[PDB]
RNA sequence: UAAAUAUAGUUUAAAAACAUCAGAUUGUGAAUCUGACAACAGAGGCUUACGACCCCUUAUUUACCCCA
């Protein structure tokens, strides 16, 4: 069970992070919402009740994450689960010959920083926090769950930066799992497909509804609650390690 | 040489001498400068050939028993290649250890103080030591320091390891440990150290003296560890064990097995389980 | 929830099948144990109680599976979940130059028949049974879960036949998921690593201890209960489709 | 170089096999065309000249392949390369709810037999033949190249049987590569996508033209000559082993 | 045929880049060696003859790459092939509980910048240069070949940063291939295993020799010449697109 | 100072058992085969021989407290 577990959820003020927080807190876990200061995570933490707190942090910055992790230690005493849900995208083509536009390197950097470098920054710092835990009966100290995308495998046009960052998370899941295996920390990656996240619902109705219809079954956008369910399943199963689980409803992204 | 004829008259007297002596061992008979020393050497060869005979007799006894057994005499997931696969697995761990693992130093600067007898035993002990390190879950990165290329100890190591010597996942160098590591992080282990080992430190390099002094020279490890200004530590044998008989200077294989389980987040009791039981009468 | 679901569990008299049956029946599902007549399946069904019955069937045989499926319809009225856990394993080298030994073609055939052709036989026949179900609120009729192995990705020496059969299941998971998507049947594949199944636990203690040590974390053989947990998670999660989940504790099989 | 190499090409009377034969024979290799008696391979062998012979064999049959391999040994004195190109497909849905139409088990068996069991039959038998070769300077005795499909990864609707067989070839590439590594035989798999073979011409003109247009670049059907080129590249490259190369022009099959 | 092609080879002053340059120049291509000013690439360019020039550039810098590409246009008139071979690594564990060591964020950043961000920087800029080419008979303007590693799939302990960067290249291969498919640029990725590169030789001699022995066949370190051969094969083959080819001799990395 | 005491992988016994090393692609007794290593603290004596008997060195333990 996940009763009495402390989860540090990054990007927990919205989207898949908030869904994870809602479910975990409902199941009797304590959550730390690690999001940007302006993300309105304070309201979400207040909504979830006493067993949820807001830690304002940028995942790219070591100082911010350290302060946030310290807040978790102060409030709840330990960290058991880290869920990396913080993530941005840019939709830019590498090069379009007609109008002669080149993908700006700054946009590529910014996506890498948040998605890849931010995830790693959290991992390396939470591993320290989780290391301080006494092993349970199974010798487990913590679970780290990262969010890639299906873009990591089949990226659409204009998802080069996004695919690179998600490809990096998929790449480094196994090395990190092997790294932390002696300590007793499980590293797992979820690769969501098309979810009803704020980013997707912002898109034009024609585009969203078509993408939903292109999912084999169910022919709808991923409910964030389903992401939360898979997170809980991974936390509960003490033999899931070093694997990427595609939560996409069997969709492959067309060119 | 006269030694070949010399041993003949000793054979007649029946002073526990073996049937035949190889020309190699004749050379080592000349080394002995005393009747008493010769006696101890002949007895060693006497018992050596006896065990060779007994093992062989027990061997062909088993062989004859196995062949008659043959006369009397499915869905598998795996082929039986376990010994092969284990060796590969231990290889992968050894390579990982060489990159990341904690150093552990054997100082090979003791050839001068050892005789031929003690020198083979050191190599025998080193062989066992590397084995326990190999088979461990968290191996040390083993350093052979102060190992001369053409030295007796190097020559003996090569003989026992054969082609495996080149393929061993440990670092052998003529250099000293003070040259390879920061001087502050070297802790020299010796029973003669005033400083007792309180807890295993993962930031420290431990130096173990490759020295089997049956002819006891006390303090030699300490003397080296003082000439170079190194920290010395001794095991808490007095604290945890009720010492009754025996030398407090343990063998290399015992030392590494004590350290290995100390490193692997064991307590001193679990560690001192490798201390020979004949030497103490329980934990206090 | 899995309360009131009918699971047809193939190879359910032992191993991962029995573990799945135990968990599902405990959670208030009904199970049909579909195993060979000579398996101790009747005793297992009697042990599990009223909500479990034994259907003697060979999965390679169409007639046998049809009769078994009919028994499920008779007893429980419907079929909601199919778990394919039936399998055999064979350790033969493709060619041994020293001994002049060639892999027997019959061995290859018989492994393919049970693992690959047996799984497909069940799938195509249960899809008919599941097709007759009224869609739930989410439009789902059934879930089909297949068992591959990590041999499908990293097969050891002497696992050519086994890897071929497990490779086939992994291959055809997505096509079948796309086939059954209109009907509303989810197809999922689990790829277990080293589990405490009967064939592993039979081995010498020294061999078992080595196999346990090979798994990064946890450094133990997979408990079949863990497999059962992942099965339940897949059944409960509406949005897991057309995917292989590696349940291996982050192990890659060395030559 | 492939000058003076003997290639046994399976299904060499047509399609990708014939293309491989044409190229290899042109580069100064000797080829054995191993195809069915009725395949018209005799005309192809006569066309290719003295350095090509026709061996009538069914790949599923051990006796047939043995006789064919014996013919190769008789004529050319050795076997250096085996290319497995023989294959059939059937386009049947697993289950059609509307029509109540179920995939025939016989159809599934027949596809498995030719594609998977036929490939393995050739491999295990040619490994014997290749084993008898003296190692070259690099210690290599032979190269075995198998043909999977992109169906192994992204199978279309109605390609369940085809995907299973191609999944099996992809699965067992690595185990067999590890098996034959001591002997010094390289095992490699090519996974073609949409080639202008007679099989694909057999589709409607509208459908083939659409499939060609769906290839990112170049937007045309794979030229069989390109398959032959990749075969030669694999033979020439000493260090390509235990890998699947997708030759598809970057296409992913949509559901 | 690669006669008269201009290849911009990144990291071409040593390792796999230099091997590629040597082969391509030998086959009658023109090469631009794009490496750091201190890399001693000038000597290599002088050695290779008139058809090879040295362009000092950092791949992370947009200005540097632009100047280098301009040098290529000045000297040779066009760019046909881009080979990305620039690479650094660090061997650092994510977290060492015993030693209380955390992987430095700066180390992670530096590896990502060179490997991932550098590769993308070259791609986006050379795509502009290649875009200016008139299509050949097949509609092809250019080929871009990237170097990942097998670390992208099986990363060892302490390879987290390297695996992340190589994972990113594998991730973004297909998106970029789909991006550039309209303008007829092929994007391909090679994933070398254990090669006789400076990266691998930096390991202890005993560790290198062990890793060589662990390759199934051939049991040696990859000759850089073999990478060059595969590069030429990709350039020659019109239908290789959006794929990662593992050139590893069938090795899978254990932790 | 005096007493016992000293197994250099571990025990037991008065030589074995279990361990160690190298080789092995093992069809699941490899539960094996082929090799390597074999030194009851150390040195020197006596004797027909001995692990007894003498002596020295070092070490351990205990007793003593120093000629109480
Ligand atoms: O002869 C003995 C004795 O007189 C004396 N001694 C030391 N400890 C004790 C003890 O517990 N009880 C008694 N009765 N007598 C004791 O020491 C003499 C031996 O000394 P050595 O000359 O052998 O050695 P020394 O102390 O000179 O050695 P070092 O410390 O200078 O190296
Ligand atoms: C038998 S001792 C050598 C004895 C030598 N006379 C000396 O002064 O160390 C072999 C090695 O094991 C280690 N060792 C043995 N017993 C030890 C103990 N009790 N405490 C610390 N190290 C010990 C030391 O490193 C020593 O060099």
């Amino acid at each position: 069970s996940v009763k009495g577990l402390v989860a540090v959820i990054t990007g927990g003020a919205s989207g898949l992070g908030l869904a994870t927080a809602e479910r975990l807190v409902g199941q009797g876990a304590s959550a730390v919402l690690l999001d940007l200061p302006n993300s309105g995570g304070e309201a979400q933490a207040k909504k979830l009740g006493n067993n949820c707190v807001f830690a304002p942090a940028d995942v790219t910055s070591e100082k911010d994450v350290q302060t946030a992790l310290a807040l978790a230690k102060g409030k709840f005493g330990r960290v058991d689960v880290a869920v990396n849900c913080a993530g941005i995208a840019v939709a830019s083509k590498t090069y379009n010959l007609k109008k002669g536009q080149t993908h700006t390197l700054e946009d590529f950097q910014r996506v890498l920083d948040v998605n890849l470098m931010g995830t790693f920054n959290v991992i390396r710092l939470v591993a320290g926090e989780m290391g301080q835990n006494e092993p349970d009966q199974g010798g487990q100290r913590g679970v780290i769950i990262n969010t890639a995308s299906v873009a990591a495998f089949e990226g659409q046009v204009g998802q080069a930066a996004y695919s690179a960052s998600k490809g990096g998370i998929v790449g480094m899941t196994l090395p990190i799992a092997r790294d932390l295996a002696p300590i007793g920390i499980r590293v797992m990656t979820i690769a969501p497909g098309l979810f009803g996240t704020p980013l997707l619902t912002s898109l034009p109705e024609k585009v969203c509804n078509f993408l939903a219809s292109q999912v084999p079954f169910p022919s709808r956008l991923g409910d964030p609650a389903e992401y939360a369910h898979l997170v809980q399943a991974i936390i509960e199963n003490p033999f899931l390690n070093g694997e990427v689980i595609r939560l996409d409803g069997a969709i492959r992204m067309q060119p | 040489a006269a030694t070949r004829e010399f041993i003949e008259m000793w054979r007649l007297l029946g002073r526990e001498v073996p049937e035949h002596i190889t020309e190699e061992e004749l050379k080592t008979l000349m080394e002995c400068v005393s009747n008493t020393a010769k006696k101890k050497y002949l007895k060693y060869l006497y018992t050596k050939e006896k065990v060779k005979k007994a093992r062989q007799i027990k061997k062909e006894m088993k062989a004859a028993a196995r062949e008659e057994a043959k006369n009397i005499k499915k869905n598998f997931l795996f082929l039986r290649l376990w010994d092969r696969n284990m060796d590969i697995a231990m290889g992968w761990k050894g390579a990982q250890a060489m990159q990341f693992g904690q150093p552990l130093v054997f100082d090979m600067a003791y050839e001068n103080y050892m005789k031929r007898k003690e020198l083979q035993n050191t190599v025998s002990q080193l062989l066992e030591s590397e084995g326990w390190n190999r088979r461990n879950v968290d191996p040390f990165h083993i350093y052979f320091c102060n190992l001369k290329i053409d030295g007796a100890l190097h020559r003996e190591l090569v003989k026992r390891y054969q082609e495996k010597w080149d393929k061993l996942l440990l670092t052998s160098t003529e250099k000293s440990h003070v040259d390879l590591f920061p001087k502050d992080s070297i802790i020299y282990l010796t029973a003669d150290s005033p400083n007792v080992m309180t807890t295993f430190r993962h930031d420290k390099v431990y130096v173990i003296g490759s020295f089997v002094d049956k002819s006891m020279q006390p303090g030699t490890s300490l003397a080296k560890a003082k000439r170079l200004n190194l920290a010395t530590e001794c095991l808490p044998l007095d604290k945890y064990l009720q010492w009754e008989i025996g030398n407090k200077n343990l063998t290399l294989d015992q030392m590494i097995r004590i350290l290995l389980c100390l490193k692997n987040n064991g307590n001193w009791q679990e560690a001192l389980q490798f201390v020979p039981k004949r030497k103490h009468t329980g934990f206090l």
